[PDB]
C-alpha cells in the first residue's frame, strides 16, 4: 500500500483518511447515554433527540487515555463502516501504513499499549507516531493558504519553527529544533475546552436557571458565539451593550439545536414562543482566562508566562529565531481575533530588537494539522521514519517506545 | 527647525549602580543607573548618569509610572500612572494614562513659526530659574 | 489643564538654540566661552563614524543583499546575527550623529 | 463618592504593607468599605475627620468635600455620573493666561494691558 | 477652615495610627466548633491554592458523577492526604458487559473482520491490555512509572519562575463591572452597583 | 593653567584631613604633576573632578572651572 492513511487522535474529535483524501473523516471519541440508559455511539450523538440528561464516557482522561477497549471499538468502527464513511473502506490493513498523532507526554505504559495494540491487533506493516508538533515543520514543503500576524507590525522541512497548541484536552508550548521538539523547555497549560464549558455553565448558572446537567447545548453556544476581546477588557466591556447576543434555546417538541439571535440583523423575524437568553458580559470574559486567569478566581500563570518561561528554558541564541516563526494549532484557536490579541500581547512584553510574527491557518486547524501530516506521510523523509512491523518483532514492545518513539531518547 | 529625541513609556525597573572605587575624588555616588521602559511595540533598557537619575528621583516616580525622557535637554517629567494599575485600589487620587505607542524611543522635528518679538519677550523676560 | 493639550508637538524649547543668552553672563566668562567655543569636539564623531562605516560597508557587500531580508533572517541562526549586528551598528552611527 | 461615614482606620508602616487603610461609607442606600491606597491616606490626614458627617470625595480631582453633618440625609448609590458646567469670559481666560497667578487679577484689577498675541 | 490648634492627649495620640468611629443589635457569633480551634490552634497561602485547585478540578469534571471521585484523583497528583483535603476543603462505572454487547449491537450495522487466534504469550498481553478496566489513578500509583518519570511529567512542564507578568484584574464578583469596586463588608466580596449588592446579600453572602 | 586631568590621588586614610594630595595633568605637547595643599583640597571637594575631564584652574585666585 503505497499511500497511507493518517489518523488523528484527539479527545474531544478524531481526524482519520486516507493520505490522498484532501480533507479527513471527522468522529468524535466518547460514548454517550442517555438516562433511560440507551447508549449512542459518538457519531450517533448528534443524531439523539434528546439533548437534557446526558452522561459522557471517553477513553481520554485529562492526561491520557487508559481505557483501550472502547478506544479500539471506535476505531473500528470508523475504520470498517464503508456505509457511514462515503467511499472509505478498510479490509484488512495488512499491507497499509499508518501514521498516529499521540500526545508529547504520553505516559510509557500507554504508549507500548499502543504499540502492541496498532502492531498486532490491526497488523499493520509500517507505523510512524509522533506527537502533532513534529509534523509542523514539514509545512514547507508545500504551497498552501497560511496567513500571518506581526505583532511589531500595527531539506523542505525548516528546522526553527515554535509551535503553540490550544486542544480540547489542554494547552502545550513546544520549541521545536531541527524537527526534534525541546521536550526540557516544552511548557503546558491546563487551559482546554472543558474549563471554558464548565465556566460557562457556572457563569450561566448564576446568572440563570440551572444548566450544568447540559453539555451539548452549552458546547454549541461556546462554539457559536464566543469571542475574545479585541483591545482589552476595558473595551469589550464599554461597548458589551452593542456587543450583545441573544440565544434561543431549543425546543424538543420543534428543534434539536438552537440558534443565535443578532438583535442588529431583522433576517429572522419569526416569533417563537420558547424563552431567549440573551449573553452580553459572558461573550467575551470566557476567553478572557488565557490572559487574565484572576477574572475566574483560579491562580494560573496565563498563556504569556508559560511562553516566557519557554523562552527563558531556551538557549539564548535561538530565543529571538522562535518568536520569528509562531504557528497556532488546535480548535481552541477558531475563537476570532485570538491570534492578533496573542501576538500583540507577547509582542509588547519582547524587547524592541525582537520581532513577533504569527502564523494562523484559515478554517478549522484540526483539518490544518491533518494535512500537516497527511503531507509529511507524503514526505520522502517519511520513508526513513517509518518503521517496519519486522524490526519491531525484533526488537522488544519497549525498545520501539524508549528509542524511536519515546520523548526519553530525545531528553 | 530643531530635531529631538525623546525617550518615553511605563517605567518597568530602575536600578541605581554604585561603583566601589572611591578613587579619592567622591565620597559616595552612583556610577549609572538602569532603567527599563516598555510600550506597545516593544521595550528596551537604558543606562542613565547621576543627573537624570536625580532629575527623576525629584520627580517622585516609583514603578508603574509612565514619565517622559528629552535626550537634548535631559528634561524628564511624569505623564501619570499607567492605566493597567487602575484597579490596583478601591480608589486612587492619581489620573491614569493610557501605555503610548511606539517602541521606546522616537525622533521628531518642530517647524513651530515664532516672531522675533517674542524673542525678544523672552530674552528681556526669562523663564528659568529655581530661585525665590 | 482643559488647555495643556499635547505642545510638544509645536513647541521650541528656545534654550537649547541659545535664544536667551541674556542670562549667560550670570556664570560665564568671555575667556572660558572662548576656548570652549575653540574646543570644540568635533572630528571626533566623523572618525568613529568612518571607523564603523569602514565594517559597516564591509558586512554590506558581504552579506546585507539577504541580511536584513526577512523571509532570509527567519530560519538563520547566522544570517539573523547578521542582521542583527547590521541594525546595532546602524544604531550606534545614528546615536554618534545625535 | 459621598454619603455618612462610619469607619475610617489607619495604620502606619510595615514591613508587610506601606500603608493599609479601611473607610466605610455608608448612604441610606449602600454601606461598604473602600481601600486607601496611601495618597489618600495622606490626603484624610491632613484635615481632622469624624465619622458620622457627611464628605464627598472627587476620586479624579483627589480632593476632599465636607458636606456637613448627620442635618442631612444620603440619596443612593455613592458613585454617581454627572458633569459640571463653567462659565467664564474670554477677559477671565486672557487674565488667567496672562500671568503666572492670573485668576487673582480679577478681583484686584492688575491685570496691566495684556498682551495681544495672548488674545 | 482648617484648625491651627488641635488638643492631644500624649499617651492617647500617635501619628502612627488613625482611627475613628461612631431586631436586637447582635453581631455575628461563628458556634462553629472546628472553626474556633482552628483559630485558636493557629504569594496566596496553601490554603487558598487547594481550594482554588480543587474548584479548578470540579469544574474542569464534564459530569456530576464523577465529582466525588475528582478529590482523590487531585490529592494523588498533589500528594497531599485524600481524606485530610476532602473534610478540610468543602467542594463547591464508565464500562459494563451489558453495555458493551449494547455498542456490540449497536455498530454490527456494519464491520469487516477478520477473526483468527493463536494461543501465544503476545496474544495473552494483548487480551490482558484489551480487558483492563483500570482507572488513570490504577496506573499512577502502580510502580511500573519510575518516580523521575512522574516528576518530569508533572512537576517539571508547569513553569516555576514567572508566576505573574500581567497586571492584576479585579472586576464585580456579580456582573463583572470595574469602575467602581467596593469590597463587601462581612464576607470582603467586591462589589459595584445596587442590583448586583440586593443579589449578593442573600446568596452569595455566606459570611453573613 | 588648563589641562586635562589624569588622576587625582588622596591620602584620606593614611593621613585623614588634606593629606597633600597630588593630581597629573596632562596637555598634548606636555604633562607634570603638582603638589596640593589643604585649601587645594577644600576647593576640589566642591565640583567634584573624576579625573578624565578638561579643567582650568586659575593662578590668582585658585578657581576652580570645568571646561
Ligand atoms: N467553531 C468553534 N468555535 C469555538 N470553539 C470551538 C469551535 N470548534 C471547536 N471548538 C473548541 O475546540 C476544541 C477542540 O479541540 P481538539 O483540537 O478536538 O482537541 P483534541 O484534538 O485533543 O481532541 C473543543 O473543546 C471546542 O470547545
Ligand atoms: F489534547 Be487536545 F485536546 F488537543
Ligand atoms: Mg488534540
Ligand atoms: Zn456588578
Ligand atoms: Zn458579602
Amino acid at each position: 500500500e503505497t499511500p497511507p492513511i493518517v489518523i488523528d487522535n484527539g479527545s474531544y474529535e478524531i481526524k482519520f483518511g486516507p493520505s490522498t483524501n484532501k480533507k479527513p473523516f471527522r468522529a468524535l471519541n466518547a460514548l454517550a447515554k442517555d438516562k433511560f440508559g440507551t447508549s449512542y455511539l459518538s457519531n450517533h450523538i448528534k443524531n439523539i433527540k434528546d439533548i437534557s440528561s446526558i452522561t459522557f464516557r471517553r477513553p481520554h482522561e485529562l492526561g491520557q487515555l487508559t481505557l483501550w477497549e472502547l478506544e479500539s471499538c471506535i476505531w473500528d468502527y470508523c475504520l470498517f463502516n464503508p456505509s457511514e464513511f462515503d467511499g472509505f473502506d478498510l479490509k484488512e490493513g495488512k499491507g497499509h501504513h499508518l501514521v498516529a498523532s499521540e500526545s508529547c507526554m504520553t505516559l510509557p505504559e500507554l504508549s507500548k499499549h499502543a504499540d502492541q495494540v496498532i502492531f498486532e491487533e490491526y497488523e499493520f506493516d509500517s507505523l510512524f507516531k509522533s506527537p502533532v508538533a513534529v509534523f509542523v515543520p514539514f509545512t514547507k514543503s508545500y504551497k498552501g493558504e497560511m496567513r500571518t500576524i506581526s505583532g511589531k507590525d500595527e531539506s523542505d522541512y525548516h528546522d526553527f519553527q515554535l509551535v503553540i497548541d490550544s486542544g480540547f484536552n489542554c494547552t502545550w508550548i513546544i520549541p521545536v529544533l531541527k524537527g526534534i521538539p525541546y521536550y526540557k523547555a516544552v511548557k503546558k497549560l491546563d487551559i482546554g475546552g472543558r474549563f471554558l464549558t464548565g465556566l460557562l455553565k457556572e457563569t450561566l448558572s448564576f446568572r440563570h436557571y440551572n444548566m450544568m446537567d447540559e453539555t451539548i447545548l452549552v458546547n454549541n453556544i461556546k462554539e457559536q458565539c464566543l469571542f475574545v476581546s479585541p483591545v482589552s477588557y476595558f473595551d469589550s466591556f464599554k461597548t458589551k451593550d452593542k456587543h450583545a447576543l441573544e440565544y434561543v434555546l431549543p425546543d424538543f417538541q420543534t428543534s434539536f439545536l438552537g440558534y443565535v439571535r443578532n438583535p442588529r440583523k431583522e433576517n429572522v423575524p419569526l416569533p417563537e414562543d420558547a424563552q431567549i437568553i440573551t449573553l452580553t458580559d459572558e461573550l467575551f470574559t470566557i476567553p478572557e482566562t488565557f490572559f487574565h486567569p484572576e477574572i475566574s478566581q483560579i491562580t494560573k500563570p496565563g498563556i504569556v508566562e508559560a511562553i516566557l518561561e519557554s523562552l527563558s528554558m531556551l538557549p539564548e541564541i535561538v530565543r529571538p529565531l522562535m518568536v520569528g516563526n509562531i504557528v497556532c494549532t488546535g480548535g481552541n484557536f477558531n475563537l476570532p481575533n485570538f491570534a492578533q490579541r496573542l501576538a500583540a500581547e507577547l509582542q509588547r512584553q519582547l524587547p524592541t530588537d525582537w520581532t513577533c510574527h504569527v502564523s494562523v491557518p484559515e478554517g478549522d486547524c484540526a483539518l490544518f494539522g491533518w494535512e500537516v501530516m497527511s503531507q509529511f506521510a507524503k514526505t520522502d523523509s517519511y520513508r526513513k521514519a517509518r518503521v517496519t512491523r519486522e524490526e519491531y518483532y525484533e526488537h522488544g514492545p519497549d525498545w520501539c517506545t524508549k528509542h524511536r518513539f519515546g520523548y526519553q531518547n530525545w531528553i | 527647525k530643531e530635531t529631538k529625541e525623546v525617550y518615553e513609556g511605563e517605567v518597568t525597573e530602575l536600578t541605581p549602580e554604585d561603583a566601589e572605587n572611591p578613587l579619592g575624588g567622591y565620597g559616595k555616588t552612583i556610577s549609572h543607573v538602569i532603567v527599563g521602559l516598555k510600550s506597545a511595540k516593544g521595550t528596551k533598557t537604558l543606562r542613565l548618569d547621576p543627573t537624570i537619575y536625580e532629575s527623576i528621583q525629584r520627580e517622585k516616580v516609583s514603578i508603574g509610572d509612565v514619565i517622559y525622557i528629552e535626550a537634548n535637554t535631559g528634561a524628564v517629567k511624569r505623564v501619570g500612572r499607567s492605566d493597567a494599575y487602575a484597579t490596583e485600589f478601591d480608589l486612587e487620587t492619581e489620573e491614569y494614562v493610557p501605555l503610548p505607542k511606539g517602541e521606546v524611543h522616537k525622533k521628531k522635528e518642530i517647524v513651530q513659526d515664532v516672531t522675533l518679538h517674542d524673542l525678544d519677550v523672552a530674552n528681556a523676560r526669562p523663564q528659568g530659574g529655581q530661585d525665590v | 489643564k482643559l488647555f495643556k493639550k499635547n505642545n510638544q508637538v509645536n513647541r521650541v524649547d528656545l534654550d537649547f538654540l541659545n535664544l536667551v543668552f541674556t542670562l549667560n553672563d550670570k556664570d560665564l566668562t568671555s575667556y572660558h566661552a572662548e576656548e570652549i567655543s575653540k574646543l570644540t569636539c568635533v572630528k571626533n564623531f566623523v572618525e568613529e563614524v568612518n571607523k564603523l562605516r569602514e565594517t559597516n560597508k564591509q558586512l554590506q557587500e558581504e552579506f546585507g543583499e539577504a541580511s536584513f531580508l526577512n523571509f532570509q533572517d527567519a530560519n538563520q541562526y547566522f544570517k539573523y546575527s547578521n542582521k542583527q549586528k547590521l541594525e546595532g551598528t546602524v544604531d550606534m552611527l545614528n546615536f554618534l550623529k545625535m | 463618592i459621598e454619603g455618612e461615614v462610619v469607619e475610617i482606620q489607619i495604620d502606619r508602616s510595615i514591613t508587610g504593607g506601606h500603608k493599609q487603610g479601611k473607610l466605610t461609607i455608608k448612604t441610606t442606600d449602600m454601606e461598604t468599605i473602600y481601600e486607601l491606597g496611601n495618597k489618600m491616606i495622606d490626603g484624610l490626614t491632613k484635615e481632622k475627620v469624624l465619622a458620622g458627617d457627611v464628605i464627598s470625595i472627587d476620586k479624579a480631582s483627589g480632593k476632599i468635600t465636607k458636606l456637613g453633618r448627620s442635618v442631612q440625609c444620603p440619596e443612593g448609590e455613592l458613585q454617581k455620573r454627572k458633569t459640571v458646567v463653567h462659565t467664564v469670559s474670554l477677559h477671565e481666560i486672557d487674565v488667567i493666561n496672562s500671568r503666572t497667578q492670573g485668576f487673582l487679577a480679577l478681583f484686584t484689577g492688575d491685570t496691566g494691558e495684556i498682551r495681544s498675541e495672548v488674545r | 477652615m482648617k484648625a491651627l490648634v488641635e488638643e492631644i492627649d500624649k499617651k492617647t495620640y500617635n501619628p502612627d495610627i488613625y482611627f475613628t468611629s461612631l431586631s436586637r443589635p447582635v453581631k455575628r457569633i461563628n458556634y462553629s466548633l472546628a472553626d474556633l480551634e482552628a483559630r485558636l490552634y493557629t504569594r496566596y497561602t496553601q490554603q487558598e491554592i487547594l481550594q482554588s485547585d480543587r474548584r479548578f478540578m470540579e469544574l474542569n469534571t464534564e459530569n456530576f458523577s464523577d465529582l466525588p471521585n475528582v478529590p482523590t484523583l487531585l490529592s494523588d497528583l498533589t500528594g497531599v492526604p485524600r481524606d485530610r483535603i476532602e473534610s478540610t476543603t468543602k467542594p463547591i462505572w464508565v464500562l459494563k458487559p451489558e453495555t458493551l454487547r449494547e455498542i456490540q449491537l449497536s455498530y454490527k450495522s456494519t464491520k469487516l473482520p477478520k477473526p483468527k487466534r493463536k494461543n501465544t504469550n503476545r496474544i495473552v498481553a494483548l487480551k490482558k491490555v484489551l480487558s483492563s478496566k483500570r482507572n488513570l489513578h490504577s496506573f499512577l500509583d502502580s510502580a511500573l512509572l519510575n518516580l523521575m518519570d512522574k516528576n518530569v511529567i508533572y512537576h517539571n512542564v508547569y513553569n516555576k519562575r514567572y508566576f505573574k507578568v500581567l497586571p492584576l484584574i479585579t472586576t464585580c464578583s456579580i456582573c463583572g463591572g470595574y469602575d467602581s469596586i467596593s469590597s463587601c463588608v462581612n464576607c470582603g466580596n467586591k462589589i459595584c452597583s445596587v442590583s448586583c449588592f440586593k443579589l449578593h446579600n442573600e446568596t452569595r453572602c455566606r459570611n453573613r
